[PDB]
């Protein structure tokens, strides 16, 4: 198998610098074109820098004289280092294995890393219980979630039950209000009569902030 | 009064591949280096150290003529402290380079209907090649940690790749025929002028 | 420099129909140009390179053609599974250029079906913050266009709530919206009737939930 995983992601204020971390399995970073390509919030995909196995690197005109691309031989690992970053550089970053037949193109990608370049500090979310209320909806289902309120930055992961809860959980994007902070809601559909013979728990993780929270509803 | 046989190297019918590309030693003649200069043939004529006005009046001991395809785009990598897969991994120039270099386009002659796939150039390598070195080798290519053997796959590749001139292809597309004429001078005797 | 332009940009088909993307470069790129797909918050993955040539473990039915400037992207016969957005990419410039495309947001089209509407009145937890909010939730409907009315005492609400949209579910192709209206605890209290109004193709006529605050 080929896999790539990718680390270095987070917060930093404009001008500050980061560096991300990608690293590799199935191939010999050492030997093949590597590529960083990003893609902002809602955005189209933009590659960034382009490593040859040879050693020369090629940057985008966008981040020229602030990006730098590097490898490491002996734990198999691509580096990106950013310096003088920007608003506009904030965007998922993604690092793809090259290869240079028929010109270029990437066969695999790793899942990738969220830099977020703000002037805003971290903040843990609150998280709500949306209980099962009005009646037994003239049917059988019931509707019961998780709002996930006032965090930044993104993302924040919740399970249910711990994972064991998985047919019928809708987690909505998150969307951002007019304080600069982000809110989310999670809920899940469930039969009107196992709401006293089953008990359900939402587990929401955000780890820019080491916030881990359980919270059971009704 | 014998003329250097650069008719030779510039109309020569078939040029060679710039992996593989051609070298021919020039000596004990004079060549009137003005009269390539003054042509309106070349689409690149570019000089480093000697001067391109003004240079038949020097003695050399040996002039080599390096010749090669390449596609339009391609030729701003032959010049000193250039990269990129031809600058890398087929024809380095050193940064000191003392000469001249010349290109044409040549989509008259190395392009033909459904392609022409003659001409190739080096895709993978683990260096960067030298100044001046050359590189002939066709063995796979191991991307990975599992030997190849001699037999293509998953990180095992076939290390050439072939250009594809067609008569539409865009002008960065097209192939143009190179050629570098480097200047030795040592303690030895010159044995080319060229009045 | 080099533009990609792709078109159309949106693009809806159902199940079973033959769907068709294209591509083009302001300069002829010979046949450099890949196809790359990138489902909803996962990495893109290469479909076509070359033009023409399916990357090893992609169906069948996705194929490539074109030369030049004009290229197409074709799926014979639409898969619940292959809603995403598709991006072509040059690969013919010297020094690299990379160029993408603006993409194509392919959705899986099905028929109609009217949502099922819930409302949350806030957590007491959360009255203790000072602040109430209430939900308002649209489940498993198609199409996507919607719209939610908040009402306070049928006085409707404005710049006071958000929403927010999941992708398409990958088996019953179907949306889920959850609609936030945010009060001040003291703004929450003034009032009675608490009531969400659902506009959607596939009702009759607006659905609304309702709910009095101290049930
Ligand atoms: C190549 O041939 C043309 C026409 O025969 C001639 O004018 C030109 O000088 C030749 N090239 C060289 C380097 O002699």
């Amino acid at each position: 198998e080929v896999q790539l995983v990718e680390s270095g992601g987070g917060l930093v204020q404009p001008g500050g610098s980061l560096r991300l971390s990608c690293a590799a399995s199935g191939f010999t970073v050492s030997s093949n074109y590597m590529s960083w390509v990003r893609q902002a919030p809602g955005k189209g995909l933009e590659w960034v820098s382009v490593i040859y196995s040879g050693g020369s690197t090629f940057y985008a005109d966008s981040v020229k004289g602030r990006f730098t691309i590097s490898r490491d031989n002996s734990m198999n690992t691509l580096f990106l280092q950013m310096n003088s970053l920007r608003a506009e550089d904030t965007a998922v970053y993604y690092c793809a294995r090259v290869l240079p037949m028929y010109g270029d193109y990437l066969d695999y990608w790793g899942q990738g890393t969220l830099v977020t370049v703000s002037s805003a500090s971290t903040k843990g979310p609150s998280v709500f219980p949306l209980a099962p209320s009005s009646k037994s909806t003239s049917g059988g289902t019931a509707a019961l979630g998780c709002l996930v309120k006032d965090y930044f930055p993104e993302p924040v992961t919740v399970s249910w039950n711990s994972g064991a809860l998985t047919s019928g959980v809708h987690t909505f994007p998150a969307v951002l209000q007019s304080s600069g902070l982000y809110s989310l809601s999670s809920v899940v559909t469930v039969p009107s009569s196992s709401l006293g013979t089953q008990t359900y728990i939402c587990n929401v993780n955000h780890k820019p902030s080491n916030t881990k929270v359980d919270k059971r509803v009704e | 009064t014998n003329l250097c046989p650069f008719g030779e190297v510039f109309n020569a019918t078939r040029f060679a591949s710039v992996y593989a590309w051609n070298r021919k030693r020039i000596s004990n003649c004079v060549a009137d280096y003005s009269v390539l200069y003054n042509s309106a043939s070349f689409s690149t004529f570019k000089c480093y150290g000697v001067s391109p006005t003004k240079l038949n009046d020097l003695c050399f001991t040996n002039v080599y003529a390096d010749s090669f395809v390449i596609r339009g785009d391609e030729v701003r990598q032959i010049a000193p402290g250039q990269t990129g897969k031809i600058a890398d991994y087929n024809y380095k120039l050193p940064d000191d380079f003392t000469g001249c270099v010349i290109a044409w386009n040549s989509n008259n002659l190395d392009s033909k209907v459904g392609g022409n796939y003659n001409y190739l150039y080096r895709l993978f390598r683990k260096s960067n090649l030298k100044p001046f070195e050359r590189d002939i080798s066709t063995e796979i290519y191991q991307a990975g940690s599992t030997p190849c053997n001699g037999v293509e796959g998953f990180n095992c590749y076939f290390p050439l790749q072939s250009y594809g001139f067609q008569p539409t292809n865009g002008v960065g597309y097209q192939p143009y025929r190179v050629v570098v004429l480097s200047f030795e001078l040592l303690h030895a005797p010159a044995t080319v002028c060229g009045p | 420099d080099i533009v990609m332009t792709q078109s159309p940009s949106s693009l809806s088909a159902s199940v079973g129909d033959r769907v068709t993307i294209t591509c083009r470069a302001s300069q002829s790129i010979s046949r450099y140009l890949n196809w790359y797909q990138q489902k909803p918050g996962k990495a893109p993955k290469l479909l076509i390179y070359a033009a023409s040539s399916l990357q090893s473990g992609v169906p069948s039915r996705f194929s490539g053609s074109g030369s030049g400037t004009d290229f197409t992207l074709t799926i014979s016969s639409l898969q619940p599974e292959d809603f995403a957005t598709y991006y072509c990419q040059q690969s013919y410039s010297t020094p690299p250029e990379y160029t993408f495309g603006q993409g194509t947001k392919l959705e899986i089209k099905r028929t109609v079906a009217a949502p099922s509407v819930f409302i949350f009145p806030p957590s007491d937890e959360q009255l203790k913050s000072g602040t109430a909010s209430v939900v308002c939730l649209l489940n498993n409907f198609y199409p996507r266009e919607a719209k939610v009315q908040w009402k306070v005492d049928n006085a409707l609400q404005s710049g006071n709530s958000q929403e927010s949209v999941t992708e398409q579910d990958s088996k019953d192709s179907t949306y889920s919206l959850s609609s936030t209206l945010t009060l001040s605890k003291a703004d929450y209290e003034k009032h009675k009737v608490y009531a969400c109004e659902v506009t959607h193709q596939g009702l009759s006529s607006p659905v609304t939930k309702s709910f009095n605050r101290g049930e």
